[PDB]
């Protein structure tokens, strides 16, 4: 009939979670495969973030929300629709100050939207300019640029006086969820090579540093043309903060006709 | 093909119901090997709490409910009353080596060829230990590293009405404190009384485990298949470590096993690192008499537990 | 899923002689009474509701028919009995399953029904014999 | 709820597993298949109340009529019933000579197979044995009433005995299958067939030849088949014996019965 | 945390599903390798009969209960398009591959390094087939007991790691010398450990006897296979194990 | 209660059958072990045949003749009683001729005994 | 070996036994072969391999050699290995397996009473 109050927002949560879950591993060279069972028995073992989702049929309408938002994504950009998802997925799995610390979603979506306009802000310092005779402006991929931007809020968020610190750094630290499937698929230890690729940014330049997708360990973007463009990042981060702050106002979900 | 009031196992399954309780048995007992691995506690019902990692007072005192698994418990009291050391390493290895076997013996393979196979693995498993072992004087500073490297597997790596470090609070307390001194007078009297001393860490499991991989069959071609389960038995205790450590099983085992050179070269694990480490050169030394002990202790029973062929009632 | 029968309803061995040899004291109930001038009669309806009333073996046999298969190996026994002779039907259908009722016995104690073969074609003949010369 | 059936992954068909002996469910579906026909073989058969798919009531003791109103549905049987429309051609008797004899070898192979022997050396062994007793053959018109089936077993047992390795298990059980014919005749006769294979022995043992069991309810004796007249054709057994051979072995060669779909 | 009308496997339960897949399949086709092996039927339903021990028509035209099994089925397809032979070995050494595979999946290494061993030993197995299409190689299973002693006697040049996927394989090809013994009555482990167990100062051939299970060489007695099927062998079995391997998750598009 | 007929020999065969599937490993020098659960969860790994079934309850009058017949063989030797109801189970294994074939026992018995005075013979 | 020794006699000896009692008396002797059969399934050989051949030795060379090693599992004359028992543990050992199931084939109703 009608669902309202912290049901919505928290139901909310676990669709694009879920939906967010099941590509988290079709990320990078090392994408894994998954196994889509049809109704009469036909299998694909495709990995296309787009192709997955576009045949699994949904009922949740804020999951529905996740995937055209993603279609979307793939006609005006051709990359960056599984980065799109995860993110928006990572950025409302933190649920710590929604239901136990009782924060309006006015208060976090005061917080997303500073983070995105100061996200942006850190990704054009590291970019880096391109002759197109051999926007023209790459950034360091392979989780660099993820890592670089949230060091950057960690540290402006030390000067964040109010309680919108808590889900500003919160929105940094899931930032890390691309270079964290990245060293899943590797077969790393995670949490070994995350702590130290966080170090690196900290002391050593920000604009390198990333994670090799192949080989699994830390390697400098310099020595690895893993650049990515700047207008993919940008569309990206701006699509998933954009489809959090969405969801997170959604807060009554109700029929008519 | 029973009477009534009894039942009775005829097939191979009841062999598979012996290695099912020491595979859970091993899973248990795992966790606490080592410095960096976790306690258990003891619950005796009417109040009293106990803390300890010592693997004879994980099976003596606490009762067990599989009728299987408490016949292990009972060669660990064994194994705690010649040497005083090893009982949990003992049980591990006994997982192991009937896991192994399992591979092998679903593939058609009789128990009694694997048998033969440890038989034989054990004896060049004990050749290669006389090699490894270092004779040296027991001097203040050699006992000293063995006494540290037992005793930290049964303190907080720190070690009435005076605190724990007045060498306790609580009464637990002074029972563990009981333990591991009685664990490390044991283990220096070893070393004095048996001179001969081999590293620890798992340095010995690899290396043995690399001489009997390379040897060829000498009493049955079958029974290097029991070699290599014997071979593999031998290297829970590395991996063990690693977990307990919180590294990854895979990559410490293969660091250690990649290290060779023209040259006496024994590496194990760094708990605190996770790379290949020289137990002698940082002070890590067992001692003979356990490692001596693990071998005619696993070997025996996991040979008997591999020929048990039936599990009879006799009245129950 | 796979079996041999499927529908295929069949028992063999001595269950089965001695289930055909009750089957046909059920024929020499239904005109063991008829048996003499003064038997009793039968009333037989149709599926109409006409009745039939008559002492005559053979026309009870021809009302009946039954479906059981031992059961019409007597009736097309004691038909032709009738077409050939026109009397004689219930003396034949008597003795049929009283010769079926004596060898019952031996034939659950193991006797094999060949070896009974042998003792009625023999003890017919020299029944024939005794017959004619008397 | 694990764990559920082992070895099933075909459409749900009855896998059998390694404790229950696919192998040994195809050959009762056999030995099923000869007990409708064992009891119909010789002069003394027993006669079968067939009911026709007209329900048409017919009294008979002919195989090729029996099995053609016995839908045997199972295909390990239709194997053996096609060796028997392949009795038909080249010869037009010794139908029940297949199903007796098929159904002897593939019951006495489970003796086999219990013990541990492989099939595919099973399947050697009968081989070998049929080319035997198509050596035999010529020396042995043949007589009847159960005699070569005692000779020919006689020689073929000598032959599996002096036969060194695995396949003389297989030889001397193809010796056994055809003493199965004479325990037909017996059994249907009225008589302990025991002491029906125990005299054609001795007489044949003594060299006595071309003696089989004297049709008689009260007379479980032999005699001699040439005296008497009772004759069988050469090619009856000859044929009789290969297209069983291949069917028995065509049978113990499947191990899986599997479904399919167009 | 799910949506109604829809199942997915987020743990390793997928990989434990295609992998009981295999091994199932392997169970099935290993009978009727060779010609001590058995035959396998195919009921059409209708009546008809045929018999066959070629694997293709064993997938191709028979019907599989399973979903995974049946993308190993139409591999086999494409195995008998290119070589036409070695459709029953592929399945095997797939059902090999993955259940060595499993057993250091359950001790906590990553599917994605076991890949990167089968492509490193695939390379140096493809390299052996050359050094022993005018070309023909030994059969017995003596190419497969010689790639496994050789793939054991070669160390990686990526990562450590690698090593165990190379010794996945080396004792996945031993899965055909294996399953020879079984089909012709003898002792799979009394086999094997002979012929493995034969070796000389000199390039030596080494393989199953069906008849007597004693070592034999291939070339004595004429007993020889193709080229391109071993070659297309290591190829069509690496793929796919591998690509089975980096399945993840199971989802039911509507099922 | 009771028991009559061809029950009883067919399950007389299979008590002593059984009883010698039991002990049919622990023959010879690599004799194999047996596990008996006692009834307070306890296990003894023995492999003498003698102590296996004077552990094991028997509810079938024919085990306890099998194994009062054991014993008996003790006294006097010390060696062999395992290969006394392997053999005895082996020689009512043959369940073939004794029922299946409908002989009677006096015929199987006239053949034991016949064979008897030949392994006697022959030894 | 004196099992198998044992068999070969019967075998041969039953082949002028005219009679039904031949089967029995045969099956007697294949049960005699059961105690070479625990050996070699306990060593782990090959069982029908090694009985069957086994049995050839006895037919072919002397019976009093020729039998089983039960520790290698191959064949061995006891000549060469002494595994040499006595005689009268062997006759008291088969007259009680006989004696013994001539006992319980001669039971043909389980009673109750006192
Ligand atoms: N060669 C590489 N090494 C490491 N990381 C890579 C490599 N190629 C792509 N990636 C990572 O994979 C992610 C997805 O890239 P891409 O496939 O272009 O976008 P999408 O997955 O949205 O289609 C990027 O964020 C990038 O960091
Ligand atoms: N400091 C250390 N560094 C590395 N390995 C150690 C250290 N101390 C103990 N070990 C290893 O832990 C194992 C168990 O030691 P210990 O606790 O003394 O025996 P138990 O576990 O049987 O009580 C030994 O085999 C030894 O190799
Ligand atoms: N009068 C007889 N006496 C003894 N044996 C006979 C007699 N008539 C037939 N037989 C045996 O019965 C067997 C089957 O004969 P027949 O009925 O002609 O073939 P089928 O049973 O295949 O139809 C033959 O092998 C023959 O030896
Ligand atoms: N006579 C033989 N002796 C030994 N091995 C054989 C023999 N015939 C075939 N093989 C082995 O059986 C395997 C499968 O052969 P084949 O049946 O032709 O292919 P598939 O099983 O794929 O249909 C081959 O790899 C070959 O080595
Ligand atoms: N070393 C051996 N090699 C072969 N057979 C042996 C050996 N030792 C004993 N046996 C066999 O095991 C059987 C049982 O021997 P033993 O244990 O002395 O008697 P029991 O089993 O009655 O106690 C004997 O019949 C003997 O033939």
């Amino acid at each position: 009939k009608r669902e309202s109050g912290r049901k919505v927002q928290s139901g909310n949560i676990n669709a694009a979670k879920t939906i967010a879950d099941i590509i988290r591993t079709c990320l990078g060279p090392k994408s894994m495969m998954k196994m889509l069972l049809d109704p009469m028995g036909g299998i694909v073992m495709t990995n296309d973030g787009n192709a997955i989702l576009r045949e699994i049929q949904v009922q949740h309408p804020a999951a529905k929300s996740m995937i055209e938002i993603s279609r979307t994504q793939d006609e005006e950009v051709g990359d960056g629709t599984t980065s799109v998802i995860i993110l928006a997925g990572e950025m409302l799995s933190v649920a710590e100050h929604f239901l136990e610390q009782q924060m309006h979603p006015t208060v976090v979506i005061s917080a997303y939207r500073k983070a995105l306009d100061d996200m942006i802000s850190t990704l054009k310092k590291i970019s880096i300019p391109v002759d197109i005779s051999d926007d023209p402006q790459l950034v360091p991929g392979g989780g660099a640029s993820e890592m670089a931007v949230a060091h950057a809020l960690t540290e402006k968020s030390k000067a964040m006086t109010g309680v919108e610190q808590w889900p500003y750094r919160a929105v940094a630290q899931a930032l890390e969820v691309i270079p964290r499937t990245l060293i899943q698929n590797c077969g790393a230890s995670t949490i070994r090579l995350l702590t130290s690729l966080r170090a690196k940014h900290t002391q050593e330049n920000c604009e390198t540093w990333g994670v090799n997708g192949e080989t699994g360990t830390l390697v400098d973007m310099k020595e690895l043309g893993i650049w990515e463009p700047l207008a993919v990042k940008l569309q990206t981060y701006k699509t998933a903060v954009e489809t959090a702050v969405l969801l997170l106002r959604i807060d009554d979900i109700v029929s008519g006709h | 093909t029973l009477n009534p009031k009894a039942e009775v196992a005829r097939a191979q399954a009841a062999l598979a119901v012996n290695i099912s309780a020491a595979r859970g048995l091993q899973d248990v007992l795992r966790t606490n090997l080592g410095p960096k691995g976790t306690m258990k506690m003891l619950v005796s019902g009417a109040g009293d709490i106990k803390l300890t990692k010592d693997g004879n007072v994980l099976l003596h005192e606490m009762q067990i409910q599989h009728p299987t698994a408490s016949l292990i418990a009972k060669v660990a009291t064994a194994q705690d009353d010649i040497t005083g050391d090893g009982t949990t390493s003992n049980v591990l290895i006994i997982g192991e080596l009937l896991k192994q076997a399992d591979l092998y013996i679903s593939e058609g393979l009789h128990p009694r060829i694997i048998t033969e196979g440890f038989e034989a693995a054990k004896e060049k498993a004990l050749q290669f230990l006389e090699e490894v072992k270092v004779s040296r004087e027991m001097d203040r500073e050699t006992l000293i590293d063995v006494a540290r490297t037992s005793l930290r597997t049964k303190v907080h790596a720190e070690l009435k009405h005076k605190s724990e470090t007045d060498t306790g609070p609580n009464k637990h307390t002074l029972t563990q404190i009981k333990d591991a001194v009685r664990d490390g007078l044991r283990a220096v009297k070893n070393a004095i009384d048996d001179g001969c001393v081999v590293p620890g860490a798992g340095a010995v499991e690899v290396a043995m485990a690399e001489a009997l991989i390379k040897h060829k069959p000498s009493v049955k071609g079958r029974a290097q298949l029991g070699v290599q389960a014997f071979a593999d038995a031998l290297l829970i205790i590395p991996k063990v470590l690693a977990q307990n450590s919180g590294f990854d099983l895979q990559e410490t085992l293969v660091k250690i096993q990649a290290e060779h050179s023209e040259s006496g070269q024994l590496v194990g694990v760094d708990l605190n690192t996770g790379e290949p480490m020289v137990a002698a050169e940082v002070g890590v030394w067992d001692n003979y008499c356990v490692k001596k002990q693990l071998l005619h202790s696993c070997t025996v029973i996991a040979t008997n537990i591999l020929l048990v062929d039936e599990i009879m009632r006799a009245g129950m | 899923v796979i079996l041999l029968k499927e529908g295929t309803d069949s028992s063999q061995g001595i269950p089965q002689l001695v289930s055909n040899i009750s089957a046909c004291q059920v024929i020499a109930e239904a005109v063991r009474t008829t048996l003499g001038p003064r038997g009793m009669d039968k009333l037989i309806v149709d599926g109409r509701g006409k009745a039939t009333i008559s002492n005559d073996g053979a026309t009870i046999l021809k009302l009946l028919d039954v479906v059981h298969p031992a059961a019409k190996t007597l009736v097309d026994i004691a038909k032709s009995q009738d077409a050939e002779v026109g009397d004689g039907t219930t003396s034949v259908t008597l003795l049929a399953a009283e010769f079926l009722k004596q060898v019952k016995p031996y034939v659950e104690e193991g006797l094999h029904p060949q070896i009974i073969i042998r003792a009625f074609r023999t003890a017919t003949q020299l029944a024939v014999n005794k017959i004619k010369e008397i | 709820k694990a764990p559920g059936f082992a070895q099933m992954l075909k459409e749900g068909a009855k896998h059998f597993s390694g404790l229950e002996e696919a192998v040994y469910r195809n050959i009762q579906a056999c030995k099923e298949l000869a007990q409708t026909t064992r009891t119909a073989y010789g002069p003394n058969g027993m006669n079968k109340m067939v009911i026709n798919h007209l329900e048409k009531l017919f009294v008979t003791n002919d195989a090729a009529t029996i099995l053609r109103e016995l839908e045997v549905q199972h295909p390990a049987a239709k194997m053996i019933v096609m060796a028997s429309h392949m009795q038909e051609q080249e010869v037009g008797d010794g139908t029940n000579f297949v199903l007796v004899f098929a159904g002897a070898l593939l019951e006495l192979a489970e003796e086999l197979l219990r013990i541990g022997l492989s099939v595919s050396e099973v399947i050697e062994g009968y081989e070998i044995a049929c080319r035997k007793a198509h050596e035999i053959l010529p020396n042995l018109l043949v007589p009847g009433g159960g005699a070569t089936e005692i000779e020919l077993a006689k020689q073929i047992t000598s032959y599996g005995e002096t036969c060194p390795g695995l396949e003389q298990y297989a030889i001397k059980k193809f010796a056994e299958a055809f003493e199965a014919i004479p325990r037909a005749l017996a059994e249907n006769s009225g008589v302990k067939a025991n002491e029906v294979i125990s005299k054609l022995y001795a007489v044949h043992q003594e060299g006595n030849k071309n003696v089989g069991l004297d049709i008689e309810a009260e007379v479980p004796a032999v005699k001699d088949m040439l005296e008497a007249g009772i004759l069988d054709t050469y090619l009856g057994k000859y044929w009789a014996i290969k297209l069983a051979t291949n069917a028995a072995v065509t049978v113990l060669r499947v191990d899986q019965i599997i479904m399919a779909k167009p």
